[PDB]
């Protein structure tokens, strides 16, 4: 499909940042 | 709920890593075959 | 319980991606060495 | 071991489908 | 709490697999280019 | 950075063992 390695990088980083936030908010 | 959202996002991450591994497998196989054919 | 089952299954997925990455690392290393030797 | 790339594909898909179901059932 | 700790650890695992995939992508690309140049 | 494939292996195994324990303890 439309997936490229630069888009892959972008999406990986976005999901990782969201998960970090969710896990931390849970720490609270 | 944060944990559910975390698992949801992690499943997207996993799917991305699966895509990447499949791409690399096809590419290394193509290279292996190229070298065999040469 | 659904979340526990999800994490369990996701751990299996992760283990599969680890297997795949290890396979690809050995294969690309083999190719790199082949080209060096040639 | 016995693992092949076609078996790998199969198992990935099976786990992914199960996780989708589990996450959705939780949405409920 | 065990589930939170599991997700935390799994995120570290995922990050490691991402590192590995990126390494392999650069290495296979380098090989593909080498063969093209040759 | 400092990451090598042997260190990668080590860290993967350590996290995997910890997750196994956490999931099992939850079974209880």
């Amino acid at each position: 499909n439309n997936m490229t390695w630069m888009e892959w990088d972008r999406e990986i980083n976005n999901y990782t940042s969201l998960i970090h936030s969710l896990i931390e908010e849970s720490q609270n | 709920n944060n944990l559910l959202r975390a698992i949801e996002a992690q499943q997207h991450l996993l799917q991305l890593t699966v895509w990447g591994i499949k791409q690399l497998q096809a590419r290394i196989l193509a290279v292996e075959r190229y070298l065999k054919d040469q």
